[PDB]
Formats: C-alpha cells, structure tokens, sequence
C-alpha cells in the first residue's frame, strides 16, 4: 500500500528513484515491472547487457527507470525489484505514476 | 490457485505446472527469495538450493531434493509466456 505516489506531466520525461538506495557489488537482478500487463520493461543483471523493452526507458545508475515523453498509458503502477548475487530480496518498492494533462 | 504440497524430511518433492508451450524464460521464489530460474537458457539456482533442484525445461516444473524441515515455506513461480502466477506452498511433512 506504500505506493509512494509520483507525479508527471504529459509529455516531458520523469525519473522514478529507489530512496535510501545504494549501489554495491552484491546486486545481481534490479527489475522494474508494469503491474497491469505483468512484464518487466527494464532489468539489469549483473553483467549481462542492460535490458530494455522499449527506447521509451532507461536504466539510471542505482536502478532508477526513466520514463521518456511520458504518454497517457504510461499512467500505472511500477514495481522495483531487486536482488543480490545470492537469490535474496534487498529491497522492494512501488511507483505510483500519476501523470496529469496539465 | 494455490496448491498444498505435503512432502517429508531427506525426502524429496516436484511442483508440477500444467503447462503446454515450453516457457524458456521462468523464474522460483520461495516467498520474497530465489529459487531457480531460467534467463535466456541459462539455469541457475540459488543459495542452499544449489544441486539440490531441478528444471523442467519444458513444463516449467520444479524439483527439490533432499528436504529440510527449512523448505516448509510459501513458493511462487513467473513467467512470460504467462496466465497470471502458480503459488505452491509446501509443508515439509515428519519422516
């Protein structure tokens, strides 16, 4: 229920990041999830080449996801997922992006 | 749904997944943790669950050997060519 509630304008870009989130060398697998359709747009593991649905998105340093010329679908809630070099949990986080027609 | 999978200590068990087309893309969690997964044909298992499991490459099951009393948890398996989550909780029986 934690949803932290994000806010974006039509049209330009946004960036969702990961709070008190520190990059290290245990992590492995930083996912970013569409909840409505159920499947990852982005995700980086460890290193094996960024992965990215569309152009649209772009992973940041410390696992943030960009969301370029937000659009009216891109209105939804976003999940982080990301776990360590040992299949264990190291934090998850919600999204809750509200884009407003100005 | 959800399925209840009775299973016993040294023994071993398989979560079965109806499945059809070979998903060659999934991942098991037990609860918020790793299990195993499948990324782009490539196996991995986790932590303790080292050796001790293995994949269906084609019905996406899984198989866990020798249990221990700390397997008795919630499991939960993903996948892109998808119909919304399987949720497996086993309880690892006495003997």
């Amino acid at each position: 229920t934690n949803a932290l509630e994000t806010w974006g304008a039509l049209g330009q870009d946004i960036n969702l990041d990961i709070p008190s989130f520190q990059m290290s060398d245990d992590i492995d697998d930083i996912k970013w999830e569409k909840t409505s359709d159920k499947k990852k747009i982005a995700q980086f593991r460890k290193e094996k080449e960024t992965f990215k649905e569309k152009d649209t998105y772009e992973l940041l340093k410390n696992g943030a996801l960009k969301i370029k010329h937000l659009k009216t679908d891109d209105q939804d809630i976003y999940k982080v997922s990301i776990y360590d070099t040992k299949g264990k949990n190291v934090l998850e986080k919600i999204f809750d992006l509200k884009i407003q027609e100005r | 749904s959800s399925q209840q999978i009775y299973g016993v200590k040294y023994g071993n068990v398989t979560f079965h997944v109806p499945s059809n087309q070979p998903l060659k893309e999934v991942l098991w969690k037990k609860q918020k943790d790793k299990v195993a997964e499948l990324e782009n044909s490539e196996f991995r298992a986790f932590s303790s669950f080292k050796n001790r499991v293995y994949l269906d490459t084609k019905s996406g099951s899984l198989t866990i050997y020798n249990l221990t009393s700390s397997d008795e948890d919630e499991y939960e398996m993903e996948s892109p060519n998808i119909t919304d989550s399987m949720k497996f909780f086993l309880y690892v029986g006495e003997s």
